[PDB]
DNA sequence: GCATCCGTGAGTCGAGGGAAGCACAATTTAACACTTTTGTCAAG
DNA sequence: CTTGACAAAAGTGTTAAATTGTGCTATACTGGGAGCCGTCACGGATGC
């Protein structure tokens, strides 16, 4: 099956590696290879020297240097044993005695940091987890247009999140700028005093803008000593406090001063500098040296804020939605600013230690408690909003997993708090951020994807890639430039033509400053390197994009991500040539290291004899189960004696096929109503698909039991459960766990445990019932594993843990946990969704026998029946297109390549098609059959609707309609054929997570709630339905008095009425009337705990007693 | 500080 | 003392408990000045009143002190093993009279208790009270089988005799709701003991072979 | 005088249809101070309480009505009457 | 204070207000005994003021009182009446109900416009004490103990308790509900066709009211017990009796977009 | 609904209130659309 | 007997707060760290709230409803249903006087 | 849609009387087991089964056909509401 | 008029998510016999 | 139907051992510490 290649746009440079937002980000923060004298002050190493040395103000504990060692157990110990992937931390540090002059150096062991993984995620306590990267307003001075009053500007100083308060500078209607700090504002020239600035230096700067300079030099202040001005300043900020110089001072240069309190960030020093025009020596507002303030920032930003409110050319507002205004923190910094927050705590507790116990005797051992530190790693690796769940459907959920920018977090947005413009597409994301790419709902906008293309650069800004254009000539030189460097040139378009590397074009399609414009070759001075850099990986995976409308794109990305691995997985027919680097990026897969010889290949393991002769073994990943439950195994794809040479495929993962990412199957397509179950969205499918295990996919469930002690006695895992008969214990083995191999069925026991019953007298009618059988209770109980309503499969695994084990760290009390693994083999079924590419979706709501399906003349029937009445609302034609190249591919047995924006054209599809018909029709002729009566009957029809040209022979128009990519289908249940031409051809349909297996749930009674006494919720908890306001309405407006009073009452809380209506059916019987529920019981006994004497009253004004003179004192 | 009741005693417990 | 259980203020209130017992038990004879006095009942007030108020569930001052002590000690192994003790470790550390049992129950004794308003999820609309059922209230089929019981067993003792039937349902408690005693029953019907011991046991013997017959009443037994 | 839809529901003078829509503690405040009393006209005064709506089915107005057959009218009617 | 399966004890938040303002208030009593400074009773007079405040309406006035060691603050008696997740809105207006189920919808273009395809075995859970009596009444179980274990596990069905349950739901409804419930056409009443599979299967005509498509929605099913909720759903809320539209008297149930096309 | 004299008994400002809110998605938001029946 | 007709909601006086209450809390216990059990003036104390499982006092000694209604003199526990338990409530006895923060905020 | 529906909509003033109609009725037919039906044996409805026809066990079922004969009376302030019940009994006893 | 404080923002589902010690007096609990009370056995 | 002896179970001290509650420590020490902006936007109600 070969493949065939479109487009005309050469790539200069491939896809950057997809996961290096991730895997460089944390390897700048870790340093964990770059020896310790040459490590940089990045990452944890810039922690340490920030924090450290820590001063007692007699005793000094200083940082050398820090190490990490080899992790205690190994990545799949760790998720076996639920363990975290991490590595030890030592910081070598030494104390120093002031007084003696004595320096004693050791040592400590700080804790343990997570290791990420080769592909980019964690494993936090057995879970893999994806730190998500956020984006951010970047620190910076900004100036922003006052709104309330025209002609007037804000300027801001924006620190580095939780590294400072907000600076505003505004000039007050009265002439007088005044600066607001913690929500408290006041005049800057307090502040301004204090930092050494006199009457005549500031009209040296600022005098020369206007009469906003006189507002600013105010004498009251100025002939103010600086020591009187700080103490009148520490007065204002917080004032109460008992003002003294020791007390003023540190409050001031803690503020705006103190480098361990206020950081603006190398990416707030750099904008600041490049927008100031100025250099600063720190990270700070202004810097405290010689027992006096300097100032550093505070000059140049009132130099600014007075030159653009006079009107000076050169100075401008600033767009905070800007790209180049906007940051991203990756997990690198995420990580890196709770390992500050976290050390900053051990810093308090080595000052607070040191000055108390044993001074002359301290060691840094002593000193360090390592606590603090711990505790706020691991509560950022677990509790934080970015540390997310990994998703891990397939090799490309993980990938776009770790590609997704969130706006949310601590320090983000709020979901609901977030407007429109935080969620509009900015000029700027053009080859940055994606587009379409984003969650439809309430996320949408917050929550986005890095383009193919893009990469974020040392200070958080995303750059993309752009082709150096001189004197019209397109050069390989590739240039990456933020959004904000981006906006000083004319950058042509990615499909300007060609002649060798000359633009061709006499007029260029370009941009300038996100506008489109016309303009000659000789203006040009970028190029983009392709149209790929506009989109994510999941966008670029849809063929024939140009051809959808973006609100069904959005969807046909997002549901890729949703589809699941199956046994027989194809890769596209028509593909847009990112499948093989998405494969290969994922680490599913299994390539060869260098040139070598396969030795031994096995189900389990491969053995490569490389050409340097060392042998080289790679397990493979055999039946094991992602996050979503999903089989993840990796399939051989080598025999032995087989020469590979550097970088072949040894193994394919899970949704690959011969290295091509495989999410579905490739089906033949029939777009035509279909007696009415194609409605809304519907599909309906053949028998023939599951004959053949199409859509098969194996999934797998956990099941953990633990057995503890308790003070009735302990739980023991035990085959010999009370009053079972050996129906239920025949698949139990002596252990009383499930032997492997068994199949389960609800209802089936998985583990058989026993629990002490505890002390109760039995009431009198089981006590008679007991005596009358002579039996003695016994005083366990079963509380065994069962597979719950609607599950099952083959037992295929069982893990017992058990206290004591190596690196199990089990709970207290708990004496061992037995984790069981039942697989099941999923065949497509009425009620699973099928999705394309292209956003169509629906649910098999039909499957027919092969017979009865739309068949060609030369009788192969179609595997899926499309309604057309989708594609015109949608306007996603991008699937016609890809069925009408698939049509031609089926009967040419090629498969196709068509590069979004640069691929196929319905000219170029029309001649694959003209081919396909001559083995097609061709066939037909040279076996001795001639065109059928019932396809001349809808050729007659075809040339009244204008399909086909009159006069043409039977065969000609045939052509003419394959052409348009329609046959003459005949209809299997009458044999004639459909009245019209129908577009039949092959498309790429995937089926996804969504299945009706793990959503039917229904339930009569069972557990309720502690409080309320209503039914739980979720199927996990067999709880009921939630009948909310919105339900309850439409019942009274139906007037339904009854039907809406049994489900307050008799069917939700009312505890006397469902024992009642429950012992009332089950004999046979009317369900009674129902009584208060429990509900309105608890609303006037908490009314009643606010002081308010709430009373139920009858007719005549009397109390009336709702609570059956329980709660009566007599 | 009224709305805070730890400045409002240590006012209190410096008369 | 904050950070351990109580506010800044509780702390405060307790502490000044402690400064007006110093006053009372301080000598200016000794000629040492008051903090130095004061400071001990100052600090013992403050770290008593977290030992008492601290927890929800109260745990006594003794154990409070063992508890305090095993997490010094572990905290002491951790850093130095380069990894988290295992009970063996602390057990050998603490001295003896310690163990891996105890120090596993000593563990378990000082495990605080949950919020049941603590959210799960982004969404802050699930919480741990919705996912606790409550197993005290009989359910609908646990009191329905009940009452089915009860009326089966109704009808099996009609076929018993007028005083055979009151036997057995004095004897197992099925009228006043508690057993009586052969001494306490023969009052009731001023027959002896050891009678009602034999009209009780062939009654018994006779409702056994109705059932053999019926098997009505076997299924409520389990 | 005109105000507007939240206004006029929470000036209604039935507190617990007006506490279970808005302003909880200011609509319970007003109410307990007062000493007011829900005489539970509407519907969602009822649905609180679990009672029978006064709409539909649970209306006053076809609540009572009563269905016999002739077979056991006639016996009614002549077991009264011949007295 | 419940003590959870796994031996975990679960409290909730009005404890700890209760035992802060039980600490102060008998901190409070000592004090006065004591007979202490003015400043000293003061202070613990404001504590208890505030403490009271906290239990009753947290964060009203001032900081939140918080859990030591989190941010997250403690729910009050108002917090518990009050918002969206109070009692009224969350319990009193609304509730969770048994005899209820839910799946995914499918279009069943064979069924008439008052039937519904529900599964086999969500009616076998959904209608179960109507079943184990019917199963009484025959001679598949001999009462409704042992009929209610033949139920628990799936390999001890009978294939007559199928015809049983064909039984069981003759002639009755079932109520089937799409969120959001815009308007009252978003609950109807239909009679169970007990069909093979797990989705649920809707009629095409009233997919318009319910505003339901087959591209991945789910529905609700409840049972209306009594004669009064059957009598009501079967005369009042059948889907066949819900024609025209209650806001502008039109067809509501009208034919739709395949229909159209083919006439 | 019936086309036919309401019947005693209904429930009309429910089935009001739902009739004016069920097409509030349909109404543009963008003095005009949603806003401007919000501030009717 | 007779149906509810009206519900009416008025201010609680310190004397009907008393009636309401049936034993005064005065600890800050819950229940015991060892045997689980409710401690005594405390929050959940059984002697105020009712008993934890049906016609069962605290101390073991009545243990059916034949002693309906009855309280125990070893332990003061009631022999009644422990349902009562979401009914029966206690009060605090401030040392001062408190205002209501919503008549007040 | 329900046999009749359309009959039985004119027959009252109030759509929501005739559910309480219908749903009253139907309750006296299960309280007395069908025994008090005015309709004909040949009237009865039947629901299909494996074994053979037999009476709808659906009383809701019964009560709509019977008030379509014609042969039922309904109204308020028809008769006491416990002497109604007590003649009832005696005639068809259960 | 402006300035300030408060309450409001759709539904259903879903997985996932659960830092001192010691000395001493008092009080509660567990062991150990030893003493009535209860169920039984064989008789008459 | 009723005794007479019989061993076990339930009940009543009595006492030593765990367990828990309370008091005390004497160099001098004397006013916290966290935070901090995409601060959310609008309309109502009150205090001026
Ligand atoms: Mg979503
Ligand atoms: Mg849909
Ligand atoms: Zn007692």
């Amino acid at each position: 099956m070969e493949i065939k290649r479109f487009g005309r746009i050469r790539e200069v440079i491939p896809l950057p590696p997809l996961t290096e937002i991730q895997v460089e980000s944390y390897r700048r923060a870790l340093q964990a290879d770059v020896p310790p004298e040459k490590r940089e002050n990045v990452g944890i190493q810039a922690a340490f020297r920030e924090t450290f040395p820590i001063e007692e103000e007699g005793l000094v504990l200083d940082f050398l240097e820090y190490r990490l060692g080899e992790p205690p157990f190994p990545q799949d110990e760790c998720r076996e044993k639920d363990l975290t992937y991490q590595a030890p931390l030592y910081a070598r540090l030494q104390l120093i005695h002031k007084d003696t002059g004595l320096i004693k150096e050791d040592e400590v062991f700080l804790g343990h940091i997570p290791l990420m993984t080769e592909d980019g995620s964690f494993i936090i306590n057995g879970a893999d987890r994806v730190i998500v990267s956020q984006i951010h307003r970047s620190p910076g001075v900004y100036f922003t247009p006052d709104p309330a009053r025209p002609g007037r500007y804000i300027a801001s100083i924006i620190p580095l999140p939780k590294r400072g308060p907000w600076i505003d500078l505004e000039v007050e209607p009265n002439g007088v700028v005044s600066m607001k700090v913690n929500k408290r504002k006041f005049p800057l020239v307090l502040l301004l005093r204090v930092l050494g600035y006199d009457q005549e230096t500031l009209a040296r700067e600022l005098g020369a803008y206007g009469e906003l300079v006189q507002g600013l030099m105010d004498e009251s202040v100025f002939a103010m000593r600086p020591e009187e001005a700080l103490i009148r300043l520490f007065t204002l900020l917080r004032p109460g406090d008992p003002p003294k110089r020791d007390k003023a001072v540190a409050y001031v240069y803690g503020l705006i001063a103190d480098p361990r309190r206020y950081d603006l960030g190398e990416a707030g020093r750099y904008k600041a500098e490049e927008k100031l025009g100025i250099r600063l020596s720190g990270r700070t507002l202004a810097r405290f040296e010689d027992g006096e303030f300097k100032d550093e920032v505070f000059l140049p930003t009132l130099r600014y804020l007075f030159a653009l409110t006079a009107g000076v050319p050169g100075h401008e507002v600033d767009d905070i939605d800007h790209l180049g205004n906007r940051r991203i923190r990756t997990v690198g910094e995420l990580m890196t600013d709770q390992f500050r927050v976290g050390l900053a705590r051990l810093a308090r507790g080595v000052r607070e230690r040191m000055l108390m116990g044993s001074e002359d005797s301290l060691t840094p051992a002593k000193l360090v408690n390592s606590r603090p530190l711990e505790a706020a790693i691991r509560e950022f690796f677990s509790r934080s909003q970015l540390s997310q769940f990994k998703d891990e459907t397939n090799p490309l959920s993980s990938l776009r997993h770790k590609r997704r920018i969130s706006a949310l977090g601590p320090g983000g947005l709020t979901r609901e708090r977030a407007g429109f413009d935080v969620r509009d597409v900015h000029r700027t994301h053009y080859g940055r951020i994606c587009p379409v790419e984003t969650p439809e709902g309430a996320n949408i906008g917050l929550i986005t994807s890095l383009a193919a293309y893009a990469r974020v650069d040392e200070l958080g800004f995303i750059r993309t890639p752009y082709r150096r254009v001189v004197g019209g000539v397109v050069t390989d030189e590739v240039v990456y430039m933020t959004a904000t460097e981006e906006d000083r040139y004319t950058i042509a378009q990615a499909n300007t033509p060609l002649e060798g590397n000359r633009i061709a074009a006499e007029r260029v399609v370009a941009r300038r400053k996100g506008e489109p414009v016309i303009v000659s070759p000789e203006e040009v001075e970028f190029m983009d390197v392709s149209p790929k850099q506009v989109f994510s990986v999941n966008t670029n995976l849809i063929p024939f994009l140009e051809h959808d409308d973006a609100n069904r794109a959005l969807m046909g990305s997002n549901m890729q991500t949703q589809a699941v691995p199956l046994i027989r997985a194809q890769a596209p027919v028509v593909m847009t040539g990112l499948e093989e680097r998405v494969v290969r990026d994922s680490l599913a897969a299994l390539y060869a290291e260098e040139d070598g010889e396969v030795a031994k290949v096995d189900g389990n393991r491969i053995v490569v004899r490389y050409e340097d002769g060392r042998l080289v073994e790679y397990p493979l990943r055999r039946f094991y189960r992602s996050n979503q439950g999903t089989a993840l195994d990796q399939r051989p794809r080598v025999v032995v004696g087989q020469r590979v040479r550097k970088g072949d495929l040894l193994a394919d993962g899970p949704a690959s096929e011969n290295g091509f990412l495989a999410l579905g199957q490739n089906v033949l397509v029939a777009i035509m109503p279909f007696d009415g179950y194609n409605f809304e969205d519907a599909i309906v499918i053949s028998e023939e698909l599951l004959k053949r295990d199409f859509y098969t996919s194996i999934h797998i469930e956990r099941y953990e039991i633990e057995a503890r002690d308790t003070k009735l006695g302990p739980e023991r895992i035990t085959r010999d459960i009370p009053h079972l008969s050996e129906a239920a214990l025949r698949d139990l083995d002596e252990e009383g766990v499930v032997r492997i191999g068994a199949e389960v069925k609800p209802g089936d026991i998985l583990v058989g445990r026993t629990s002490f019953k505890g002390e109760s007298e039995p009431t009198p009618e089981e006590r008679l019932l007991r005596s009358i059988f002579g039996e003695k209770a016994r005083d366990v109980k079963d509380t065994s594993l069962r597979v719950p309503p609607g599950e099952g499969g083959i037992v295929v695994r069982t893990v017992r843990l058990r206290r004591g084990d190596p690196g199990v760290e089990l709970k207290p009390g708990v004496r061992e946990v037995v984790r069981v693994y039942v697989a099941q083999k999923r065949k497509l079924q009425v009620g699973d969704k099928l999705a394309n590419r292209h956003g169509n979706k629906g649910v098999v709501a039909k499957i027919l026998p092969v017979e009865d399906m739309p068949h060609l003349p030369d009788g192969t029937p179609v595997d899926v029946i499309l309604n057309p009445l989708g594609v015109p609302s949608r306007m996603n034609l991008g699937q016609i297109l890809e069925t009408h190249l698939g049509l031609a591919g089926y009967f040419l047995g090629q498969r196709y390549i068509s590069p979004i924006f640069d691929g196929a054209k319905e000219p170029e599809i029309k001649e694959l098609l003209a081919q396909a018909f001559e083995v097609y029709f061709g066939k037909r002729k040279g076996e001795g059959f001639g065109v059928d009566k019932r396809e001349v009957e809808v050729l007659r029809r075809a040339e009244k609707l204008g399909l086909v040209t009159p006069g043409k022979t039977p065969e000609e128009q045939l052509k003419e309609l394959f052409l348009q990519g329609k046959v003459v289908l005949y209809d299997g249940r009458t044999g004639e054929p459909i009245e019209g031409p129908i577009v039949v051809g092959q498309m790429f349909i995937m089926k996804l997570y969504h299945m009706v297996e793990d959503k039917m749930h229904a339930r009569s009674t069972g557990p309720y709630s502690l409080i309320t006494q209503q039914p739980l919720g979720g199927k996990a908890q067999f709880g009921g339905q939630r009948f909310g306001e919105m339900e309850v309405w439409a019942l009274e407006a139906y007037g339904a008095a009854h039907t809406l009073q049994e489900m307050l009452t008799l069917k939700s809380d009312d505890i006397e009425g469902r024992n009642a209506a429950y012992e009332a059916i089950i004999k046979g019987e009317d369900v009674p009337e129902p009584s208060v529920p429990e509900s309105f019981r608890v609303l006037v006994k908490e009314l009643q705990a606010l002081a308010l004497d709430v009373q139920t009253l009858d007719e005549k004004d009397n109390p009336v007693d709702i609570f059956e003179g329980l709660a009566s004192k007599r | 500080s009224t709305s805070d009741p730890v400045r409002q005693y240590l006012h209190e417990i410096g008369q | 003392y904050t950070g351990r259980g109580l506010s800044f203020l509780d702390l405060i209130q307790e502490g000044n408990q402690g400064l007006i017992r110093a006053v009372e038990k301080f000598e200016y004879k000794r000629r040492f000045k008051f903090s130095t006095y004061a400071t001990w009942w100052i600090r013992q007030a403050i770290n008593r009143a977290i030992a008492d108020q601290a927890r929800t569930i109260r745990i006594p001052v003794h154990m409070v002190e063992t508890i305090n002590k095993l997490s010094r000690t572990a905290r002491q192994l951790q850093q130095e093993l380069g990894r988290e003790p295992t009970y063996e470790e602390i057990a050998e550390a603490m001295g003896p009279g310690w163990d891996a049992k105890r120090v596993e129950e000593t563990l378990k004794i000082a495990q605080e208790p949950v919020s049941l308003e603590t959210p799960i999820g982004d969404e802050k609309d699930s919480f741990y009270g919705d996912f606790i059922p409550d197993e005290h209230l009989p359910s609908p089929v646990d009191a329905a089988t009940q009452s089915l019981l009860s009326e089966e067993l109704e009808k099996a003792l009609s076929k018993l005799s007028e005083r055979e039937a009151m036997v057995l349902k004095l004897r197992k408690g099925l009228i006043d709701g508690r057993e009586h005693t052969l001494e306490e029953v023969g009052a009731f019907f001023g027959v002896t003991r050891e009678r009602i011991r034999q009209i009780e046991n062939k009654a018994l013997r006779k409702l056994k072979y109705h059932e053999s017959r019926t098997r009505k009443l076997r299924d409520f037994l389990d | 005088l005109l105000m507007g839809v939240t206004k006029s529901a929470l000036s209604t003078k039935s507190w617990l249809s007006a506490a279970s829509f808005q302003n909880t503690t200011h609509v319970l405040t007003e109410a307990a101070i007062a000493g007011k009393k829900d005489e539970l006209i509407g519907l969602k005064e009822n649905v609180i309480l679990g009672r029978l709506i006064p709409a539909g089915t649970g209306s006053d107005f076809v609540r009572f009505t009563q269905v016999v057959d002739q077979k056991t009218l006639k016996a009614i009617e002549e077991a009264r009457k011949e007295a | 204070m419940v003590q959870v399966d796994g031996g975990r004890f679960a409290t909730s938040d009005l404890n700890d207000l209760y035992r802060r303002l039980i600490n102060r208030n008998n901190r409070l009593k000592k004090l006065l005994a004591q007979g202490a400074p003015e400043i000293i009773i003061r202070n613990e007079k404001r504590m208890l003021q505030e403490a009271v405040d906290a239990l009753l309406d947290n964060g009203r006035r001032g900081a939140p009182v918080t859990n030591p060691g989190s941010d997250r603050p403690l729910r009050s008696l108002t917090d518990i009446l009050s918002g969206k997740q109070g009692r009224f809105r969350q319990n009193l207006l609304g509730k969770r109900v048994d005899y209820s189920g839910r799946s995914v919808i499918v279009v069943g273009p064979q069924l008439k416009l008052h039937q519904c395809g529900l599964p086999k075995r969500m009616a076998l859970e959904l209608f179960k004490p109507f079943l184990l009596k019917k199963m009484e009444e025959k001679g598949i179980a001999p009462n409704v103990k042992a009929a209610r274990r033949m139920l628990e596990r799936q390999r001890d069905i009978k294939d007559e308790v199928w015809d049983a349950l064909e039984e069981v739901i003759h002639g009755k409804v079932v109520l089937l509900n799409r969120a959001p419930t815009l308007h009252r056409l978003g609950i109807q009443a239909f009679q169970p066709v007990l069909v093979e599979g797990q989705s649920i299967q809707l009629h095409p005509l009233v997919c318009e009211a319910f505003n339901a498509d087959f591209d991945g929605d789910q529905m609700a099913v409840h049972v209306p017990l009594s004669s009064f909720a059957q009598a009501e759903a079967r005369i009042q809320m059948l889907s066949a009796h819900n024609l025209l539209s209650p806001a502008s008297g039109e067809p509501l149930a009208k034919p739709s977009r395949d229909i159209i096309l083919g006439l | 609904s019936m086309a036919r004299p309401v019947s005693i008994g209904e429930a009309v400002g429910i089935v009001a209130a739902q009739s004016i809110g069920e097409p509030g998605t349909q109404l543009t938001m963008r003095t005009q659309g949603l806003p401007r029946v919000i501030e009717l | 007997k007779k149906e509810v007709r009206k519900v009416r909601i008025a201010l609680a006086s310190p004397e009907k707060i008393r009636s309401w209450s049936y034993g005064e809390v005065e600890k800050p216990e819950t229940i015991n760290y060892r045997t689980l059990k409710p401690e005594r003036d405390g929050l959940f104390d059984e002697r105020i709230f009712g008993p934890i499982k049906d016609y069962e006092c605290a101390c073991g000694k009545y243990k059916r409803q034949r002693f309906e209604g009855k309280v125990c003199e070893r332990c003061g526990v009631e022999v009644t249903k422990s349902i009562v338990r979401r009914y029966r409530m206690g009060h605090i006895e401030l040392a001062t006087p408190a205002a209501h923060i919503w008549f007040v905020k | 849609a329900e046999p009749g529906i359309d009959k039985l909509f004119g027959m009252v003033d109030s759509k929501y009387r005739l559910t309480v109609v219908v749903a009253k009725r139907a309750q006296q037919l299960l309280r007395h087991g069908f025994k008090n039906t005015v309709l004909e044996p040949e009237e009865r409805p039947k629901m299909q089964t494996l074994e053979g026809l037999f009476d709808d066990p659906n009383a809701v079922t019964w009560a709509m056909k019977e008030l379509l004969t014609g042969r039922l009376v309904f109204g308020e302030n028809l008769v006491p509401e416990d002497r109604l019940q007590k003649e009832m009994e005696r005639l068809y006893p259960v």
